[PDB]
């Protein structure tokens, strides 16, 4: 798991963790003996991607993105009609080390 | 040659469908118990982005108005989805006022 963060408010909050294979689990932070809301990652007649890095815009807990081991972007809502991953992106020839948002 | 009207057709039915679903009844959510200017606010985002969606023609299955149709819904799907995040800092804030079970 190279990659785990938390947003919500100081009054609620969840524990967003996202692991190599693409699952995605929302985690509290006294409890940590079972995920909340567990789901994964599938796009391209649902393959699994392989998540390498994340980043959240600021202000925003239901919308983000991760980069990928196949040099893919994704972005990808968290709850929904379109839980899951939003769409793609192309364009480099490597596997995609780090991302941020400004 | 009708099939491409019929998912059209299929499109604006079910985008009445959810629009109707969500719209009848989020008056009687955002109704005080008997006003805030965010339950307008997001009302009138619901009614502008209806008239964001109708101003384009449901009819023409032709591609210039078939995107604009994909334009008017990704204008309406980023606004009820600033909508909704509005909601769910209210859902945060519905632990943000309680502890048991009763009130929530």
């Amino acid at each position: 798991v190279y990659c785990v963060n938390v947003v919500g408010t100081q009054n609620a909050h969840n524990l967003i963790s996202i692991s190599t294979d693409g699952k995605i689990c929302s985690w509290s932070l006294d409890m940590l003996s079972h995920p909340q809301d567990s789901m994964e990652l599938v796009h391209k007649q649902s393959k699994a991607v392989a998540v390498t890095s994340m980043s959240f815009p600021v202000g925003d807990v239901n919308n983000f993105v991760v980069g990928s081991e196949e040099g893919s972007v994704y972005t990808a809502c968290r709850h929904g009609s379109k839980a899951g991953i939003s769409e793609m992106f192309e364009g480099h020839q490597g596997p995609i080390t780090g991302i941020h948002c400004h | 040659a009708h099939r491409k009207l019929q998912a059209r057709l299929d499109q604006m039915r079910k985008f009445r469908r959810q629009h109707e679903q969500l719209r009848a009844v989020i008056v009687r959510v955002l109704r005080p118990q008997v006003f805030d200017a965010a339950d307008a606010n997001a009302i009138e985002e619901v009614n502008l982005a209806y008239e964001n969606v109708k101003e384009v023609d449901g009819l023409d299955v032709s591609k210039e108005g078939t995107e604009a149709w994909e334009a008017a819904m990704k204008r309406y799907d980023e606004r009820i989805d600033r909508v909704e995040t509005r909601i769910t800092a209210r859902l945060r804030d519905q632990l943000g006022t309680a502890k048991n079970a009763n009130e929530m």
